[PDB]
RNA sequence: GAAACAUCUCAGUAUCGGGAGGAACAGAAAACGCAACGUGAUGUCGUUAGUAACCGCGAGUGAACGCGAUACAGCCCAAAC
RNA sequence: GACUCGUACGGUCACUGAAUCCUGCCCAGUGCAGGUAUCUGAACACCUCGUACAAGAGGACGAAGGACCUGUCAACGGCGG
RNA sequence: AGCUUUACUGCAGGCUGUCGCUGAGGACUCUCACUCCGGGAGGAGGACACCGAUAGCCGGGC
């Protein structure tokens, strides 16, 4: 039979109708209100967080990141630029948001790392993302089966080097054929092109 | 070219900074649960160095010493009120409302409980005019109708120090003296008078501005300088 | 200068002469979707375009004669060499 | 007054000193930074690559 | 550089910010597409090839599949119960 | 964030440059500002055509802006045959 | 190279429409997001404004 999980997934699949709606309407304010990276008790999205690896023991810890929506807070050129490079407006950055909300709350828990995140929403100009992050130093988490991996020396700060999922898919790794010619094995060994 | 002055100001600097450290008080209305109970004795008339206008010193019952907004005629010893109650003479504050129609009024609030913001120049003061249970109309001493919230509080004469400008400096000194205790830039160099690459009314080899003066609105900073979105110049007609 | 609408001339598909008609080539309309068209959405960005950035060059004193002419037997129209014209009128 | 020698005179400012971390003369007393290792301004030594060749 | 120059080029170079390891990264197909009755994780080397493709279609720019080699290695969750 | 412990008797932006006698005429151009029946005026949504979809073509509506009208020279400036 | 402009091309910035935030009953009411004033109670404002995106105009400020 159905999970009790599947009914969260399938709620979230239109975070904008049904009870769902309600009660970001609600958390929202709340969250508004909440500072940058806010550790949080239990995952929003207990399906995704799970499915994503998360797992309810010591050394598992979860937070909220929010970060402004938009493209690239970028300054203006204060020197020569052919007129290719004297643009500001339409620059975007090429790491997406939920790339930069892993690194900052990485950054908020220096002893930790992270192991995934998702997506919870955003309103008119911000988005939320919680991450899951790992205390690879934690013998609860040295012991287990499923996740002691990230303990490894190199695992050290694996998503400022881009090893998370969302990191990965970033770096246009996705596809293993067609397209991914400058992709993989890395960005940089590909003279950074992709 | 180079950022124009105006540029310059927007740094914050201490150039175009104000002597802050040397300021007495920002004067602001005080509060009260309610009631109106409240009400202090005049000690002292001083010199307020951020608007060259007396301030006066004073006690309340509840030995809190504070200065405020002086109006004319308030002088030591005299006992002023502030609440819903307070008498209908100058130097008491009290929302618009509580006041009669047809009286001089200064250092006005402009949203109830901001502690006053209009009227608070030497010898200037608005006047109330239309009473309501909503609308409270007061004429700014610019002369505009500002429509306000009867709750707004607001204290009952004129500014004091009135008549200080008719005195005219005479002397650059003088001048010199009171710029020192502004947040400005003193004196005035004209941009007719710059090179080109400092100003857009520098440069040629005799001195006028480069196009007509009028600039539009929708001018960028760096570019605004001269009579900005004049509806029109000169005097005559 | 001044042309018959209609006269007898070689016909390049009959191979024979019949009696054609002469027309202006009215200019056809652009469906902005040839390969130049989808290279100017792509390639144009940010600061200048390149050749996407030119405008339209001036015009030639008089223009060349731009003509089709239409067999009246096989209905099939044929293409010939023009030649510079103020102005060209047809006559009937 | 000659921008030169006779501005020389008034030099009697104390401003690069010892530095307590590097040991070079580079410590600005005033500003309490190492123009030469960034103490007082980074924890991480202060190194640039265009202190060497590009390729070097 | 394009014998000017704006796209292009120099070049994702110089330089800057953040971080791992003795190597890093990649990696067991929602692949390939010598179209098959075929190949079978990933790097890398040789080649494919200055080919395909891009480009004021100017100057210039520029892969991949495959092939021959090196070394080979394949697994764990989420959920159902 | 400066102005600003400020609030039009303020402070910003410009021109002229103590006092005294004065400061004529011009709004066509340019600038600024206001108005505007009508005309012009992008994108989203909307209608038609097209395409089992899409590209694309056309229409309707029409913001600021412009046309047009007005104000203004101690606004740029002009004051002849 | 500095500087100028009704030189060419662009880039900021300003104004303006549209989309998202964004909600209830061609003009209108409302409160609940959002904004601001208030120590607080609570007041004002209000689906606008701000912010993100896009489009048109102006644009030697660069
Ligand atoms: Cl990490
Ligand atoms: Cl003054
Ligand atoms: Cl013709
Ligand atoms: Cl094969
Ligand atoms: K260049
Ligand atoms: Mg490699
Ligand atoms: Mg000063
Ligand atoms: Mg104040
Ligand atoms: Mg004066
Ligand atoms: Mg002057
Ligand atoms: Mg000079
Ligand atoms: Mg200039
Ligand atoms: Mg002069
Ligand atoms: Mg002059
Ligand atoms: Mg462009
Ligand atoms: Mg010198
Ligand atoms: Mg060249
Ligand atoms: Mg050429
Ligand atoms: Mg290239
Ligand atoms: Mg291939
Ligand atoms: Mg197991
Ligand atoms: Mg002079
Ligand atoms: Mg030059
Ligand atoms: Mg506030
Ligand atoms: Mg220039
Ligand atoms: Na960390
Ligand atoms: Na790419
Ligand atoms: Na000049
Ligand atoms: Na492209
Ligand atoms: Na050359
Ligand atoms: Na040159
Ligand atoms: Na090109
Ligand atoms: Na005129
Ligand atoms: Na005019
Ligand atoms: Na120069």
């Amino acid at each position: 039979a159905r999970s009790a999980y599947s009914y969260i997934r399938d709620a979230w699949e239109n975070p904008g109708d049904g009870q769902l709606a309600e009660l970001q309407w609600q958390r929202q304010q709340e969250w508004r209100n909440e500072g940058a990276v806010e550790r949080i008790e239990r995952p929003t999205r207990l399906d995704k967080a799970r499915s994503q690896g998360y797992k309810a023991k010591q050394g598992v810890i979860v937070a909220r990141v929010s970060v402004r929506k938009g493209s690239a807070r970028k300054r203006r050129h204060k020197a020569g630029r052919r007129s290719k490079r004297q643009g500001v407006t339409r620059i975007t950055r090429r790491k997406d948001i939920q790339r930069v909300a892993e690194e900052r709350a990485s950054r908020t828990f220096p002893n930790l790392r992270v192991l995934n995140s998702y997506s919870v929403g955003q309103d008119g100009r911000q988005k939320w993302h919680e991450v899951i992050l790992i205390d690879p130093n934690h013998p609860a988490i040295q012991n287990d089966d499923d996740l002691s991996w990230i303990c490894a020396d190199d695992q050290a700060d694996r998503v400022f080097r881009g090893l998370t999922g969302a990191g990965r898919r970033n770096r246009g790794l996705s596809g293993k054929g067609k397209g991914s010619e400058k992709t993989r094995p890395s960005l940089r060994s590909n003279g950074g092109k992709g | 070219g180079r950022r124009i002055q105006g540029q310059r100001r927007g740094r914050g600097t201490s150039t175009f900074r104000a002597p802050s450290h040397r300021y007495k008080a920002d004067l602001e209305h005080r509060k009260v649960e309610d009631g109106d109970v409240i009400a202090g004795t005049v000690v002292d008339i001083e010199h307020d160095p951020a608007r060259s206008a007396p301030v006066a010193a004073v006690e309340f019952e509840d030995g809190d010493r504070r200065l405020i907004l002086a109006p004319e005629g308030v002088g030591v010893g005299d006992e002023l009120q502030v609440g819903v109650s307070a008498e209908i003479a100058p130097g008491n504050t009290l929302p618009l409302a509580e006041i009669p129609e047809g009286v001089p009024v200064c250092n006005v609030e402009s949203s109830p409980g901001d502690g006053g913001k209009f009227a608070r120049a030497s010898g200037v003061n608005a006047q109330l005019l239309t009473h309501d249970r909503n609308v409270a109309v007061v004429k700014l001493p610019s002369g505009e109708m500002k429509r306000l919230d009867p709750q707004c509080r607001a204290t009952i004469g004129v500014v004091a120090g009135g008549g200080r400008t008719d005195k005219p400096f005479v002397k650059a000194g003088n001048k010199h003296h009171k710029m020192k205790a502004r947040g400005t830039k003193w004196p005035n160099v004209r941009g007719v008078a710059m090179n080109a690459v400092d100003h857009p009314f520098g440069g040629g080899g005799r001195q006028h501005p480069g196009k007509p003066k009028s600039i539009s609105r929708n001018a960028p900073p760096g570019r605004k300088v001269g009579d900005i979105a004049s509806k029109r110049t000169g005097r005559g007609g | 200068m001044q042309m018959p609408r209609r006269f007898n001339t070689y016909c390049p598909h009959c191979n024979e002469h019949q009696e054609h008609e002469v027309e202006k080539v009215r200019s056809g309309r652009q469906t902005g979707m040839k390969w130049i068209d989808r290279q100017r959405e792509r390639n144009s960005g940010i600061g200048n375009d390149g050749k996407f950035s030119k405008v339209p060059g001036g015009d030639k004193p008089t223009k060349k004669t731009d003509l089709k002419y239409r067999c009246g037997e096989c209905g099939k129209a044929h293409l010939r060499e023009g030649w510079r014209a103020g102005r060209l009128e047809f006559q009937e | 007054t000659g921008a030169g020698t006779p501005s020389q005179g008034k030099k009697n400012t104390t401003t690069h000193t010892k530095c307590r971390r590097c040991g070079e003369k580079s410590y600005h007393t005033k500003k309490k930074v190492c123009s030469s290792c960034g103490f007082g301004k980074s924890a991480k030594r202060r190194d640039y690559e265009w202190q060497s060749k590009a390729g070097e």
